[PDB]
Parts: structure tokens; C-alpha cells; sequence
């Protein structure tokens, strides 16, 4: 089973700032990576799907880069409500396997 | 309006069983992927169930045998059967039509199963 | 060199396999594809398998899924009847094919005859040849 | 060695018979990475007679070579190439990442991605209409709970080895098509144990005297018993 | 009931190959590879071995 590591477990960073966050592949996933956002008590919601391409709906300060086994997931200037829990998942291959996490916080 | 509303949730002693019923609307259950994610207090995600556009069934190594997932199209509803439960099921249980293409990707919210 | 080839099969109607042969006046093709027949397929004055290479005289048989084909040629002078004498006809092919035939057509005067289940004694000479015959319910 | 293979969905059946079919040129090559018979041996194919053989060919990821197989879900083996459970043949797979592959990505090659029901075996499904994932019809038109049914294979040479493209030949065998069935020579003047076309003796292969007909095989004496034999390979009466 | 398990309960084992048929009542419980093909194993798992 292919298991997926994101760095870092933790984040905080200051309103406007440059968030970036990576999620290696234990194989080769293609571009087969999804990225979702979790507010606190909420259900995940998807951002970013195929490794780079943004879901209709989500502003443009969310990013997404990365083929083969290394991911990238980009936030341009952080915002308030942007606090929440971030994971990464590869569906390509059986069985899913999700990321460790990313809890956000703002300073 | 397309959304996710579920239920069946609630206590249950180890080795009991529990039905999760997922009813949809805006789309066909039958004729999506279907799949269940669960997610432990505090911890990550955790994949449990798929179900094909076809009927091919999948399910994880650590519910396969245990857990049952099914779908009925004059309900448009998406069932998990949960059986010999143990304490370490315990966890929201969303439902999720499974994304495929562009916005298509849509969860519940998820109901506490709590095995004790 | 009137007479052309033949067309075997059940409906020739292309709704079933059927046996086509035709000897263009150079080339004898013989073919089995569902071929859809005319009305009346007169020359100019799914395919199971392909092959491609005066008195004449065949004998046509299906036995065991296999057509078997015997032939032979002589020279003759006369036109109202068929020539008094005794010959025997050689084996030139057997076909493999498989197809069950029910009703066959020429493609162009001629003769048709029926096989019956009879017993019959033959004489072989010094060399192999069949030289005469006695059928033994005449 | 096919210059062009089909897609999946699309994939291309080849009707072989009326040969002799030389299995040796395939089990004793060193090109292939996947060759799985089912209900029969790959080395004693060469001794079986069929009435059809069938030759599937098409492409996939080497991910699901593994659904080219009796009995096995998922979306190649569901939606675009079925084989049955009482499958009787071979599946020969090999990359080809240096044929299907272009740098930009290569999408000539597809799979059906969207199906209400699974493929029976052997079932061949090439539709092109829009799939109703949702309550509202399509017509013909694609947008949301409305998709179109194939998706393409993003074959690039900087793929793993599981997305790279593998070309699969499926072999199905249901007589006109035997094995090879060679000879050895033959001696004369010495008792011999022999086997000729159809018939099987013991005795001693001397040269004859006799003038067969050109047609002619065996030989056979006043109380019929075989005399002489022609030598399938040499013209010659024995 | 007895010899299966939830997991699959791989204990039993049966011979796939060998060089030829076995005599009435022969036991032959070697571990030999077989070699498929023509080239010989010497002990060595593999492709047609
Ligand atoms: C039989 O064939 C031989 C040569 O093969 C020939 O000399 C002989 O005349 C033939 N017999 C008859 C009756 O013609
Ligand atoms: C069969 O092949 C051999 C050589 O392999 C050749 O010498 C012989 O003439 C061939 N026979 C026929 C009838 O073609």
C-alpha cells in the first residue's frame, strides 16, 4: 500500500504570508493527488485535484505543483479563515491513502 | 441542490453491528463512485469503502470481511453494514461521492459511531 | 468454357457461410464469405478461409464437415448425350471447411446426378486404376 | 509486431485459423515481462489442436496488467476488457513506454472510465454517448452529472513503471490449427517402429518397385494389409 | 470449518509440475525447482523456474 508524508505537521504563519506545504509519495502517483481542507467540526472540502488543477470555487491564492512522487500545495497571501486542517490523498492506485495533515494557524 | 445528508450513527457495544444510511440528492447514487471516509477523534483520514459506477466492490484491510457497503436506487441512498464492531471503529463516518471529473466531489458530514 | 464455377451452401442470401468457386479464366478462387448473391449471378458473356490456384466430370460431397472434391477431364466428340464408357474420377480437393450444404447452383448444357448408399466391386489393375466397376444391387 | 495497437475499449480481435501455429516463437523469447496461460501449458501447446484461436490486442498502464485475468474487478477489467472465469489461453504483456509514449504526452490511447453495468466476457463496447451520471438527461450535451464515458491515458516517458504503457496480446483457443509436429530421418534395411501420416507400424523401409499415382498414400496388399507407404516429405515409395 | 481461515489458510499445499506422472502409490516430496524452460535453474528461482 503506497503511504503518503506531508511536511510539516504543524504551521503557523502571519496574514499575507507565503504558506507552502509537501506531501511525498512512498511510489510514483503520476499527477493522481488531491488536497482538501478541513475546517474545525466541518467535512473535508476539496481545493486542489490532479496535483496542480483548482476546483471551481476556490480563490486564486490557492496553489498546487508537483509529478511522480513529490507535491507541492501553496497558499499566495494567508488569510484569517483560512485556519483549518489540510491533507493530501492519492486515489489512482488502491487502496486511498491520505497524508499525515497540516493544522494551520494564523499569527 | 445537490448534497449529502446522512444518519444511523450512535453507540454500540464491541462486537454489535450498525447501519450508516447516506441519502443523496442531485445525482445518481447507481451511477457514481461511491465511498466511505472515516476519521478517528483527532487523528487523519481514513479510507474505508468504495463502490463502482458498475456495483465492483472494495474495501480496506483493516474492515474487509467486517464491514458491507450497498446502495439502493429507488432510495438513492449509499448503506455501510458495520458488523463485529470494535472500539477502534470509533469515528465520524462521512460519505462522499468520489471525485472523478472537475466538481463532482462532494461529502456529508458524517455521523459519530462510538463502539463501546 | 461456358460453365464457370459453382455457389453451395443453405440460403445464399448472405445470412449464412457459403461456399464460392469460380474459375476466372485463369485463376480458380475458392471462397466460403457470407457473400450476398444476386438473383440470377450471371458473368459477363465473414470469411473462413481463402485458396487461389472437351469432357469434365466432378463429384461434390459433404461427409464429416469435409467437401471432398474429385475430378477428371477427357476429350470428347458428341453433343446430345453424355459418352458410353468407363472411367474413374481422381480426388483434387478436401476441403476442411465445415459448412453444411443443403442446395448448390451452377454459374455459366451440363448434367446432375444424386448419390445413393450402395455397394459396389471394382477392379484394380497392375497400376493402381480403378478399370471397372459392378454395382452389386443392379 | 503490430506497428499501430488499439485502445482498450476499442480493442482489436484478430481470427486465426486454417495454419500451423509455431508457439515456440513466443514462450522461447526473452521480450516479454507478463505470460500467464490459463487451462493449458505453454510448452505443450505446440502437441493441441483448436478449431480458433483468438488474438486480442490493445494497450493499458502496466498498474492493470494485473485485471488481464480470470475473475478480477476494476476498471479495465469492468468497463473495458473482460475475461471469464473458465478463461482457456494465454495473456502476453510487455512495455512499450518507447513506442506509446510522447514527450508532450500521448492520448491517442484511451479507457472507458463511465459504465452503468460491467462487461460480460470477450464484450466490446465502443459507444461515444454522453454518460447520465445524475436525475437530468444528457442529450448528447457534456456538463455536470453529464460526462463523457472515455478518459485518456497521459502516456509520458517520465512515468513509473505501472503508468508507463504495456501492450497486452490476449491468446483464446476454442481443428484447423495444430502445432508444428516435426519429423526426424527416416532408415532403411533396419526394423523400425514407424509412423507415417495417419498410420502407425513395425517392419523393415525397403525401396520399391511400384509406380504410385501421384494422389496415392499407402499401399495395401490382396488381404488388406498396408504393403507400401509414400514418404511424406520425399517423393519416393517405401 | 477446520482447515479454512478468514485470511485464507495457505498450510495445505499441491505439486503444479513435475517430469512425468507418478507411479501407483509413489510419495515424492521434493523441493527441486522445476525448470520450466531451457534454461537450467541450478537451484535458483526464476523466470521458467
Ligand atoms: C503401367 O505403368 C507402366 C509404367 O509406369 C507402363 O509401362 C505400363 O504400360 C502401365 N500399364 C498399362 C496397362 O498401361
Ligand atoms: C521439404 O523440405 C526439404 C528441406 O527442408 C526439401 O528438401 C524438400 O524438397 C521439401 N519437399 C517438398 C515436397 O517441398
Amino acid at each position: 500500500a503506497i503511504r503518503m508524508t506531508q511536511s510539516p505537521s504543524s504551521l503557523s504563519a502571519s496574514v499575507g504570508d507565503r504558506v507552502t506545504i509537501t506531501c511525498q509519495a512512498s511510489q510514483d502517483i503520476s499527477n493522481y493527488l488531491n488536497w482538501y481542507q478541513q475546517k474545525p467540526g466541518k467535512a473535508p472540502k476539496l481545493l486542489i485535484y490532479d496535483a496542480s488543477n483548482l476546483e471551481t470555487g476556490v480563490p486564486s491564492r490557492f496553489s498546487g505543483s508537483g509529478s511522480g512522487t513529490d507535491f507541492t500545495f501553496t497558499i499566495s497571501s494567508l488569510q484569517p479563515e483560512d485556519i483549518a486542517t489540510y491533507y493530501c490523498q492519492q486515489y489512482d492506485n488502491l487502496p486511498v491513502t491520505f497524508g499525515g495533515g497540516t493544522k494551520v494557524d494564523i499569527k | 441542490e445537490v448534497q449529502l445528508l446522512e444518519s444511523g450513527g450512535g453507540l454500540i457495544q464491541p462486537g454489535g453491528s450498525l447501519r450508516l444510511s447516506c441519502a443523496a440528492s442531485g445525482f445518481t447514487v447507481s451511477s457514481n463512485y461511491m465511498s466511505w471516509v472515516r476519521q478517528a477523534p483527532g487523528k487523519g483520514l481514513e479510507w474505508v469503502s468504495v463502490i463502482y459506477s458498475g456495483g465492483s466492490t472494495y474495501y480496506a484491510d483493516s474492515v474487509k470481511g467486517r464491514f458491507t457497503i450497498s446502495r439502493d436506487n429507488s432510495k438513492n441512498t449509499l448503506y455501510l453494514q458495520m458488523n463485529s464492531l470494535r472500539a477502534e471503529d470509533t469515528a465520524v463516518y462521512y460519505c462522499a461521492r468520489d471525485h472523478v471529473r472537475p466538481g463532482m466531489n462532494i461529502w456529508g458530514q458524517g455521523t459519530m459511531v462510538t463502539v463501546s | 468454357n461456358i460453365i464457370r464455377g459453382w455457389i453451395f451452401g443453405t440460403t445464399l442470401d448472405s445470412k449464412t457461410q457459403s461456399l464460392l468457386i469460380v474459375n476466372n479464366a485463369t485463376n480458380v478462387v475458392i471462397k466460403v464469405c457470407e457473400f450476398q448473391f444476386c438473383n440470377d449471378p450471371f458473368l459477363g458473356v465473414n470469411c473462413t478461409f481463402e485458396y487461389v490456384s472437351n469432357l469434365r466430370e466432378f463429384v461434390f460431397k459433404n461427409i464429416d464437415g469435409y467437401f471432398k472434391i474429385y475430378s477428371k477431364h477427357t476429350p470428347i466428340n458428341l453433343v446430345r448425350d453424355l459418352p458410353q464408357g468407363f472411367s474413374a474420377l481422381e480426388p483434387l480437393v478436401d476441403l476442411p471447411i465445415g459448412i453444411n450444404i443443403t442446395r448448390f447452383q451452377t454459374l455459366l448444357a451440363y448434367y446432375v446426378g444424386y448419390l445413393q448408399p450402395r455397394t459396389f466391386l471394382l477392379k484394380y489393375n497392375e497400376n493402381g486404376t480403378i478399370t471397372d466397376a459392378v454395382d452389386c444391387a443392379l | 509486431n503490430a506497428t499501430r495497437f488499439a485502445s482498450v475499449y476499442a480493442w482489436n480481435r484478430k481470427r486465426i485459423s486454417n495454419c500451423v501455429a509455431d508457439y515456440s516463437v513466443l514462450y522461447n523469447s526473452a521480450s516479454f515481462s507478463t505470460f500467464k496461460c490459463y487451462g493449458v501449458s505453454p510448452t505443450k501447446l505446440n502437441d493441441l489442436c483448436f478449431t480458433n484461436v483468438y488474438a486480442d490486442s490493445f494497450v493499458i498502464r502496466g498498474d492493470e496488467v494485473r485485471q488481464i485475468a480470470p475473475g478480477q474487478t476494476g476498471k479495465i477489467a469492468d468497463y473495458n476488457y473482460k475475461l471469464p472465469d473458465d478463461f482457456t489461453g494465454c495473456v502476453i504483456a510487455w512495455n512499450s513506454n518507447n513506442l506509446d509514449s510522447k514527450v508532450g504526452g500521448n492520448y491517442n490511447y484511451l479507457y472507458r472510465l463511465f459504465r452503468k453495468s460491467n462487461l460480460k466476457p470477450f464484450e466490446r463496447d465502443i459507444s461515444t454517448e454522453i454518460y447520465q451520471a445524475g436525475s437530468t438527461p444528457c442529450n448528447g450535451v457534456e456538463g455536470f452529472n453529464c460526462y463523457f464515458p472515455l478518459q485518456s491515458y497521459g502516456f509520458q516517458p517520465t512515468n513509473g513503471v505501472g503508468y508507463q504503457p504495456y501492450r497486452v496480446v490476449v491468446l483464446s483457443f476454442e481443428a484447423t490449427v495444430c502445432g508444428p509436429k516435426k519429423s526426424t530421418n527416416l532408415v532403411k534395411n533396419k526394423c523400425v517402429n514407424f509412423n507415417f501420416n495417419g498410420l502407425t507400424g513395425t517392419g523393415v523401409l525397403t525401396e520399391s518397385n511400384k509406380k504410385f499415382l501421384p494422389f496415392q498414400q499407402f499401399g495395401r496388399d490382396i488381404a488388406d494389409t498396408t504393403d507400401a507407404v509414400r514418404d511424406p516429405q520425399t517423393l519416393e515409395i517405401l
